[PDB]
């Protein structure tokens, strides 16, 4: 997140962070994702595609820093790893950018709820906020283009929707932004979310509940100017969701 | 307790 606030995790409690294991010892982290039920978490098919070695990656939930510890924190195995077929990257892109983890402890339970793990609602079918609306991103992404390491404490921070007219606008992302799409910036081109928050959330409130409405997929550059984050649009997802969490 | 998903409590 460029710009925002530090948080911690009671202010997201359906916030997952997602690493990966190799061989040598290093835990590095990959990418976010939100808990949809107890034995579900919903991130992004591009953070796995390189390597959908599911044995390899470890969930965490209650986590407010990235390599400490948390108390309260449960940490889980990926039981099933369900990346979507029609998943494509072209030069920016990410078509069908969304994927699904199945959670497992070592003790064979899934999530359990504290004040710091909760879930996060779906939105009804095609149903969305008007754009206009401020939505909250939250992640242990990059705070500047420019690092090359990750915040070690978590961040948030706010963003309003735009609509696909003033995105498709050429000099935004023209039609690489599609109908399966969000794109949501922050006025003054300020704060929004970059590399490694991928996977993450995007919160709004529908019809009186906080709606997981988006899932960070891409954007070129971070916090660039006419260059809004693109979302994964999970109001269009629904069925595909459902097929695999009944 | 349970999860209520959306609640956050603080
Ligand atoms: C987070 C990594 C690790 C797992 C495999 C690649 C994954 O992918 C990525 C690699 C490099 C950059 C990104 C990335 C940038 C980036 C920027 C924005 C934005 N609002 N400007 C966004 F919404 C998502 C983004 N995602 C990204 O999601």
């Amino acid at each position: 997140i460029i710009g925002g606030e530090f948080t911690t995790i009671e202010n997201q409690p359906w916030f997952a962070a997602i690493y990966r294991r190799h061989r040598g010892g290093s835990v590095t982290y990959v990418c976010g994702g939100s808990l949809m039920s107890p034995c579900w978490v919903i991130s992004a098919t591009h953070c796995f595609i390189d390597y959908p070695k599911k044995e390899d990656y470890i969930v965490y939930l209650g986590r407010s820093r990235l390599n400490s510890n948390t108390q309260g924190e449960m940490k889980f195995e990926v039981e099933n790893l369900i990346l979507h077929k029609d998943y494509s990257a072209d030069t920016l892109a990410h078509h069908n950018d969304i994927a699904l983890l199945k959670i497992r402890s070592k003790e064979g339970r899934c999530a359990q709820p504290s004040r710091t793990i909760q879930t996060i609602c779906l939105p009804s079918m095609y149903n969305d906020p008007q754009f206009g609306t401020s939505c909250e991103i939250t992640g242990f992404g990059k705070e500047a283009s420019t690092d090359y390491l990750y915040p070690e404490q978590l961040k948030m921070t706010v963003v309003k929707l735009i609509s696909h007219r003033e995105c498709q606008q050429p000099h935004y992302y023209g039609s690489e932004v599609t109908t399966k799409m969000l794109c949501a910036a922050d006025p003054q081109w300020k704060t929004d979310s970059c590399q490694g928050d991928s996977g993450g959330p995007l919160v709004c409130s529908l019809q009186g509940r906080m709606t997981l409405t988006g899932i960070v997929s891409w954007g070129r550059g971070c916090a660039l100017k006419d260059k809004p984050g693109v979302y994964t649009r999970v109001s269009h997802f629904l069925p595909w969701i459902r097929s695999h969490t009944k | 307790l349970k999860f209520q998903c959306g609640q956050k409590t603080l």
